[PDB]
RNA sequence: GGCCGGGAACUCAAAGGAGACUGCCAGUGAUAAACUGGAGGAAGGUGGGGAUGACGUCAAGUCAUCAUGGCCCUUACGACCAGGGCUACACACGUGCUACAAUGGCGCAUACAAAGAGAAGCGACCUCGCGAGAGCAAGCGGACCUCAUAAAGUGCGUCGUAGUCCGGAUUGGAGUCUGCAACUCGACUCCAUGAAGUCGGAAUCGCUAGUAAUCGUGGAUCAGAAUGCCACGGUGAAUACGU
């Protein structure tokens, strides 16, 4: 509310360095269990930065390229109904929410371990396949549609 | 506290002391492992109340046989009623 | 069941149920001490245990010793 | 010649102990690595170091209890950036310019009376 | 070589006692160890304030029982007797031992 | 192979494939091997004759299968027959573990009979 | 019902205990009781003392009392008297060698404890519940003293419903730990009913 | 082996003291209050969290803690004893614990903590026991001793997505211990049995940081029945345009 918060500065990357690749692993954590996540993200990211044979946060950039949402409806309730209204994502929001859905879909992808399964979603992202980009286009098409309040 | 009751808790207390303090041995005499002897098993009936867990402390100062802590001898309530005036000593309000 | 080493039993059915294993066989046994085990001494008596309620005719049978003369007399009225 | 630095964190108590020589690390009576080896944890430790040359600069005696792994991590790596300033009182505008001076005051909450956890407030649902 | 357990509820009431027992002792033979403090033990009590229902009430009240060391080296003939002489505050505690 | 009866516990572990027989645990089931000389890891069924031959012959010791689901009721209806709390809580399909009925046992009586 | 007992929220600083005695766990708990006996004894056998206090100091097996009444005269007695007789009682009634000496009083007006003892009293004798509240403030007021607050519970003049009487003059933060302030209550048992009394006396800040 | 002299440095212990005031800097604000950043500093904007709850509101709760006006019971609404009941079960509602697994299970190896409890107690060592536990018996009224070899975790290996080495309810057989006393109705151990459950409708709850989440630890009550309550520390997030 009056509140004004903002952006908690997070700890780079270790094995890399990268503030983006860093909340990447949070969002993949579970239960503040920190290491847990990081054996996850780089053994995946590894799996996944060998077949695109390019650095891992490129082959890992490529596949956010596609999963990343320009515009989302946020719910507005005035005049005793709920119009849906689009709205550009601001840039931060658009790697997070991004990332989000990467794992969020990885996470049940029904392959054998959590590490295989983010390795496949992170590549079929990096092409408009895997559900990740899937979401997006579902956002997205919520917008427009609702262009008329837009 | 019912008058009844409050005396009630007495009486087990002095049964307990004035008979098994120096006879419910027993169990680890006759009743254990040496000569366990049914005979002497069947003869611990007769005291009975003067078994120890029968009491249930009670308030001191009232009688509430729930509310209760060992180290004032008083029950939830007064602790904290006599508490206040200072009648216990380095008792106050803890926080950290 | 569990106690340990010895089958404990009131004093009380033990005096009076001896005196049935020589008298034989007769009347029940008044018995509240439904929390005392049945031995083979009483086996096939006439006995007796409350239940809150009343009294019920408790018999000793063959197996029906390791047990308490209470866990054959129901308490608590059930439709 | 022989320095030291205190640093704790998460009520965990280090002690350092700057030296000159090339750049050994020995924690509590034993190896940086036969502690926090092949762990996100011995490079905290470097990092007071890593930002000011090591490894060919010079060995510390590390001596931490109390707290937890992160913890101890965290810790030393403030006795070490402590002790520095004893050798060198200028390198400490850098280090705090990186966040190293300071002491993290942060510390687990106690569980207030009422709560199921210093702050999570059990659900009361019917309303 | 003779250990004195002082034992008393506030601070400043213990401090006195063995600033006291230090005081006379040094001018007796022994040397005395040093008046160390040692931890403090302090058993808390959590309990219900509102009579009948009201869980969420409760009142926590606490004991800080403090403590000092003493221990005095070098014990003397007087020194002993010397403590007869000096011996008073119902809100302290002491225990001698060896 | 049958080894007690049916079962034919397959690429498991031995020990984790020998608890398939109705009645052993991972004790008598860890246990049995060693016993009758066979590892762990072994496959029973890659295991060579001998070494699921023994199995058999030592397992004849405990109960199984049949025999215990058989007198395992017999011992049920004992107290049962009997007429003693415990064999009345059966025969009115409620917990004898002394436990609550006003709520939770769907387990002893099954969902809901309202 | 709210606000947390003053002298009990200040038992650490600005005002001391009651009964300052070492005890452990084991004999703790009977130790107590005794200090109960004996307070009641002293108190009933010590109506019209006007006694306020009552420390116990518990050293040596032996036993302090320290009184605080505003009538020490009759607490005394031909030559120390009465309060010869009362120190054997204690000593018996707590089974230890017990003693008992005597504390003057700084002005009664301005104690807690007497000036609700006394305008409790003064309801049972039938007097304005109103005139005993005013009147005992008026006092505490001149005699000295920042702050006062008097407080009768319900039941006043008898109405079917029970109302609790205000009044009060002078400041009496009673949030400021660091403000000493004489709290002291005292039941009245009236003819039909009892009424609560509640004195809030602030002589000084620090 | 801080093990021994020895050393009071360091950690710590615990009494006293210093330190933070929007005090200083600049900017917006009338050259105010303030706000917004910056410096310095362990900490910066009532630093974090406690304690502290105005006048009063609900004839809100409590004559079962206690006290008490009134009204009632006085070989009876009073008092004693054994057994039983308060643990009933066809249901429904609230609060929780443990699961549905591979961020996991299982085996072995193995690292870091805090806070507390204890002479009718904590109880080691060694002996026996599959184990609960038993025998003998030291030490400690306690920074000496004991409760007490933290869990997650880290290494290696196994499992292979299976109602599955998931998950454990249920029940059967046999036992340990507490207390006169374990049927009704204790806790736990051993073997066996191995359900539902495959992340849960409408709806709904908590939480803004050492918080949530998760993982262990202690205590009160107490002979003996904690997933409850109170408390401790490990690891450790996400998000906040805006009303
Ligand atoms: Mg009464
Ligand atoms: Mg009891
Ligand atoms: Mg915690
Ligand atoms: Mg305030
Ligand atoms: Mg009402
Ligand atoms: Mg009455
Ligand atoms: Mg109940
Ligand atoms: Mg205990
Ligand atoms: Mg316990």
């Amino acid at each position: 509310r009056r509140r004004v918060i903002g952006q908690r500065k997070i700890l780079p990357d270790p094995k890399f360095g990268s503030e983006l690749l860093a909340k990447f692993v949070n969002i993949l954590m579970v239960d503040g269990k920190k290491s847990t996540a990081e054996s996850i993200v780089y053994s995946a990211l590894e799996t996944l930065a060998q077949r695109s044979g390019k650095s891992e946060l490129e082959a890992f950039e490529v596949a956010l390229e596609n999963v990343r949402p320009t515009v989302e409806v946020k719910s507005r309730r005035v005049g005793g109904s709920t119009y849906q209204v689009p709205v550009e994502v601001r840039p931060v929001r658009r790697n997070a929410l991004a990332m989000r859905w990467i794992v969020e879909a990885a996470r049940k992808r029904g392959d054998k371990s959590m590490a295989l399964r983010l390795a496949n979603e992170l590549s079929d992202a990096a092409e408009n396949k895997g559900t990740a980009v899937k979401k997006r286009e579902d956002v997205h098409r919520m917008a427009e549609a609702n262009k008329a309040f837009a | 506290a019912k008058q009844s009751m409050k005396a009630r808790e007495v009486k087990r207390v002095a049964l307990a002391d004035k008979y098994f303090a120096k006879r419910a041995e027993l169990k680890a005499i006759i009743s254990d492992v040496n000569a366990r002897w049914n005979a002497v098993l069947k003869l611990q009936t007769l005291p009975r109340d003067s078994s120890p867990s029968r009491q249930r402390n009670r308030c001191r100062q009232t009688g509430r046989p729930h509310g209760f802590l060992r180290k004032f001898g008083l029950s939830r309530i007064k602790v904290r009623e006599a508490a206040m005036r200072g009648e216990i000593p380095g008792l106050k309000k803890a926080s950290w | 069941r569990s106690l340990k080493k010895g089958p404990f039993i009131d004093l009380h059915l033990l005096k009076k149920v001896e005196k049935a294993v020589e008298s034989g066989d007769k009347k029940p046994l008044r018995t509240w001490s439904r929390r005392s085990t049945i031995f083979p001494n009483m086996i096939g008596l006439t006995i007796a245990v409350h239940n809150g309620r009343q009294h019920v005719p408790v018999f000793v049978t063959d197996e029906m010793v390791g047990h308490k003369l209470g866990e054959f007399a129901p308490t608590r009225t059930y439709r | 010649n022989q320095y030291y630095g205190t640093g704790r964190r998460k009520s965990s108590a280090a002690r350092v102990f700057i030296k000159p020589g090339n750049g050994k690390i020995v924690i509590n009576q034993r190896s940086l690595e036969q502690y926090f080896g092949r762990e996100t944890a011995r490079m905290v430790v470097r990092q007071p170091l890593e930002l000011v040359d090591m490894v060919e600069k010079l060995d510390l005696y590390i001596t931490v209890k109390g707290g937890g792994i992160s913890g101890q991590a965290g810790a030393i790596r403030h006795g070490i950036t402590r002790a520095l300033m004893e050798y060198d009182e200028s390198l400490r505008s850098e280090l705090r310019k990186a966040g190293f001076v300071t002491r993290d005051a942060r510390q687990v909450e106690r569980k207030k009376v009422g709560l199921r956890k210093a702050r999570r407030r059990p659900q009361f649902s019917k309303r | 070589r003779i250990r004195i357990r002082l034992k008393a509820f506030d601070h400043r009431l213990i401090d006195q006692a063995t600033a006291e027992i230090v005081e006379t002792a040094k001018r007796t033979g022994a040397q005395v160890r040093g008046p160390i403090p040692l931890p403090t033990r302090k058993e808390r009590f959590t309990v219900l304030i509102s009579p009948h229902v009201n869980k969420d009430a409760r009142d926590q009240y606490e004991i800080r029982t403090h403590l000092r060391l003493v221990d005095i080296v070098e014990p003397t003939e007087k020194t002993v007797d010397a403590l007869m002489r000096l011996d008073l505050a119902a809100g302290v505690d002491v225990q001698i031992s060896l | 192979a049958r080894i007690a009866g049916i079962n034919i516990p397959d690429h498991k572990h031995a020990v984790i494939a020998l608890t398939s027989i109705y009645g052993v645990g991972k004790t008598r089931s860890k246990a049995i091997l060693a016993a009758a000389g066979i590892a762990e890891d072994v496959k029973i069924s890659e295991l060579s004759e001998g070494q699921i031959d023994t199995l058999r012959d030592e397992v004849a010791k405990f109960v199984v299968e049949g025999d215990l689901r058989r007198e395992i009721s017999m011992s049920i209806k004992r107290l049962m027959d009997l007429g003693c709390y415990r064999g009345l809580r059966h025969r009115r399909g409620l917990p004898v573990r002394g436990q609550r009925t006003k709520t939770n046992a769907r387990t002893r009586k099954g969902p809901r009979k309202p | 019902g709210q606000k947390v007992h003053p002298n009990g929220i200040r038992l650490g600083i600005v005002k001391p205990w009651n009964s300052t005695w070492f005890a452990n766990t084991k004999e703790f708990a009977d130790n107590l009781d005794s200090d109960f006996k004996v307070r009641q004894y002293l108190t009933k056998e010590l109506a019209k003392a006007s006694v306020s206090r009552i420390v116990i100091e518990r050293p040596a097996k032996s036993i302090r009392v320290t009184i605080h009444t505003a009538r020490p005269g009759i607490v005394i007695g031909k030559k120390g008297e009465d309060v010869e007789k009362l120190r054997k009682v204690v000593a018996d009634i707590a089974g230890v060698p017990a003693q008992i000496n005597i504390a003057e009083v700084r002005k009664p007006e301005l104690d807690a404890k007497l000036v609700a003892d006394s305008i409790t009293s003064q309801l049972e004798r039938r007097v304005m519940f109103r005139r005993a509240m005013k009147r005992a403030v008026q006092n505490a007021m001149r005699l000295g003293a920042k702050g006062i607050k008097v407080e009768v519970s319900g039941r006043l003049g008898g109405a079917e419903i029970a109302r609790t009487e205000w009044y009060r003059e002078g400041r009496v933060p009673l949030h400021t730990l660091r403000a000493d302030i004489d709290y002291n209550t005292s039941e009245a048992h009236t003819t039909y009913g009892v009424i609560g009394v509640k004195v809030w006396i602030f002589k000084g800040e620090i």
